[PDB]
DNA sequence: ATCAGAATCCCGGTGCCGAGGCCGCTCAATTGGTCGTAGACAGCTCTAGCACCGCTTAAACGCACGTACGCGCTGTCCCCCGCGTTTTAACCGCCAAGG
DNA sequence: CCTTGGCGGTTAAAACGCGGGGGACAGCGCGTACGTGCGTTTAAGCGGTGCTAGAGCTGTCTACGACCAATTGAGCGGCCTCGGCACCGGGATTCTGAT
């Protein structure tokens, strides 16, 4: 009876944010729950490689910023890093 | 009426790329998996999800390998494939030396 | 969730714990989980931005496993990410060869 | 057994992959092409079963096998 | 500083196996770079295995399973046969 | 005796692997028997390499092991070469191979 | 500048022969240049990016080894 | 001073390339090519001689393996000479663009 | 162009069992106190990199002789595909254990 | 409580011949360019030699995110209504073959 983490409504919420009217069937949820976490694992492994190679035991926000640019093309990673930095700045400035 | 061998073949080529329906039945795939795995160990219980995932992965792999084989044949400017085509397809990837 | 005050849908705590549960490093800054969650949210946003469009193109609203896979292969950057990894019931984008087609 | 796969099944598989005609000696290899391709994968899985310490193979051992072999599958808990 | 490697460990192992054949230190660095990648792969595999079982530490059984996972049947069998005596002798002394 | 390595008849140091696992953050808890086992694992790993290196040494009637000798030795065998499929030896070179079609007609 | 084409044709011919090829066509060299451009691009981006993450503007030998190991090109005899 | 038919010294030359281990490519041209390529990324940079040697050796090994792949494709195509389309087919199978 | 032959595709009509909004619990996400430590700035050394510069040769470009393998005809022979007839067992719906 | 075994049965997944016909593929007619030797050029190959610019390492700080202890409400686990999309017959047609 373990309440394991999933993307049941996270996908639905971000879907509403990107598309007010679009449904997704649970068979596609089976794809997403694995694919999103696997991209997460890819990024986490790249960050671990960056931290271990430069002899760092403490990981800051700068590791992922360029780990994405290594893991993604420049065009795709540029928007990602811009949005991530903006979100971090907004979170810091807010409460 | 009677068509050329290849018109229906190209119809099949076009249609099979928009259908994910499994060609070979699951029982032969189970027979293959069970017979091969009997070498390593007995008492192996293959749940339905594992069988389905492995079946889909095997079918996608075979379709991709046939695509590489046809690409090599096109590189050889031929329609009918030859054993060296699939040999090269598995050779270039590095799985075969 | 602190992601609500961060302007992020994906909760920060799950990312932070998954980093801590995965034991990828001894210490992690506060920026790494929020930044990683923002990156994941943006990445899935482009996933759903094309997935919704693909669903709407077919006079459809619900998304099937076939609907997502094409959007993966429709791009070239997204295809680069999922280059050697196959998705169940995903298949391949249609492709017809002229040399095979009759004259 | 080894020849349990039927010839028209391979013929339709080649149609799916885009092959109009198949030479005579290819078929015997084609069936084998799957076998070892499965073998190596399950060559991991049974060993994962040894790590699984369970007589029943869950759907996550095959996820391990596909992750290590390079053919990871999504959609089905992968 | 103290840069620990198997520079003389590899020499002693060679002397046990082939003492009448020499090597060069460039081959020693080659072996170092080899065992570095091998150890990184082994550590990753064992970490994933322990995570699958939700384990915080790595025991000899997990190492044996990883050896079977990575090394071929002959090589894994040789490694296990050589390493069981290792823990057996380590228990006594 | 006093040293852990020499007590159990293992030349490779258990302490090196133990220290790597501890200060590598791979896991919060790090075993002691597992480094003992992996020390012997690495010992046999290097012993096999030095086993075929000696045989490749007399192929050119040479004693110093050079990258050419390593490429002549490791690549010919199967298990290590397949496990090292993405491994290249610096300044080693490739095995002298002549393909079937390499004769003029 | 323009050293992508500055790669000598006989060098590519020697590499192709060392690849065990008996007859060498004149279009092989240009295709080799085009492929090697992107092949060097990937590894240079990887290594220089590893250097950049460490707040360095001079790339050492170790970052090259790390990037090659990540890409699956671990290099012996140079450290690593 | 006599001239031989095609294939006599060429294969010998191939042996001269395969037996030998030192860098057949001359150093300074590829060094300046690396200089120019990296200068397009960020100006006023300094690159270590040890690193550039490792890069050159890696490039040589990658090229020789790539021409091995091209040879395999050409043999599968029933030809002796290698062509750019052989590499075009091989790279897409390997997956590097 | 000038006929036919099947087989898809939309239109009308039919289902459907889980998709999506909602009940609930409940424990992980989130937040107020506390610490310590490797991240971090700055400086000494320095050392191989940058660059210049002096003395030297197989490699690079082209000129020139030859024939033969790749490219296009020239059959050539052909063996699995559409079509035709024939075999069979797979798995939704059922039962049971069973572990 | 999910996972394993076992009958219903009957039409689709094969399962093996017949005609065959464009294609796979082994011989001929024909070219230029690559093998190969060499004329000619040289720019790199090898090696002193000074300037140096942040990396390696160490002096000197130190901010805030990991450990603790406490509160809640997001979201996952599940449950009910009906519906977005799968699916079967009738026209529109949409491919192609043989002449």
């Amino acid at each position: 009876r373990s309440r394991k983490e999933s993307y049941s409504i996270y996908v639905y919420k971000v879907l509403k944010q990107v598309h007010p009217d679009t449904g997704i069937s649970s068979k596609a949820m089976g794809i997403m729950n694995s694919f999103v976490n696997d991209i997460f694992e890819r990024i986490a492994g790249e960050a671990s490689r960056l931290a271990h190679y430069n002899k760092r035991s403490t990981i800051t926000s700068r590791e992922i910023q360029t780990a994405v640019r290594l893991l993604l093309p420049g065009e795709l990673a540029k928007h990602a890093v811009s949005e991530g930095t903006k979100a971090v700045t907004k979170y810091t400035s807010a409460k | 009426h009677r068509y050329r061998p290849g018109t229906v073949a190209l119809r099949e080529i076009r249609r099979y790329q928009k259908s994910t329906e499994l060609l070979i039945r699951k029982l032969p795939f189970q027979r293959l998996v069970r017979e091969i795995a009997q070498d390593f160990k007995t008492d192996l219980r293959f749940q339905s999800a594992a069988i389905g995932a492995l079946q889909e992965a095997s079918e996608a792999y075979l379709v991709g390998l046939f695509e590489d084989t046809n690409l090599c044949a096109i590189h050889a400017k031929r329609v009918t494939i030859m054993p060296k085509d699939i040999q090269l397809a598995r050779r270039i990837r590095g799985e075969r030396a | 969730t602190r992601s609500s005050r961060a302007g992020l849908q994906f909760p920060v705590g799950r990312v932070h714990r998954l980093l801590r549960k995965g034991n990828y490093s001894e210490r992690v800054g506060a920026g790494a989980p929020v930044y990683l969650a923002a990156v994941l949210e943006y990445l899935t946003a482009e996933i759903l931005e094309l997935a919704g469009n693909a669903a709407r193109d077919n006079k459809k609203t619900r998304i099937i496993p076939r609907h997502l896979q094409l959007a993966i292969r429709n791009d070239e950057e997204l295809n680069k990410l999922l280059g050697r990894v196959t998705i169940a019931q995903g298949g391949v984008l249609p492709n017809i060869q002229a040399v095979l087609l009759p004259k | 057994n080894i020849q349990g796969i039927t010839k028209p099944a391979i013929r339709r598989l080649a149609r799916r992959g885009g092959v109009k005609r198949i030479s005579g000696l290819i078929y015997e290899e084609t069936r084998g092409v799957l076998k070892v391709f499965l073998e190596n994968v399950i060559r991991d899985a049974v060993t994962y079963t040894e790590h699984a310490k369970r007589k029943t193979v869950t759907a996550m051992d095959v996820v391990y096998a596909l992750k290590r072999q390079g053919r990871t599958l999504y959609g089905f808990g992968g």
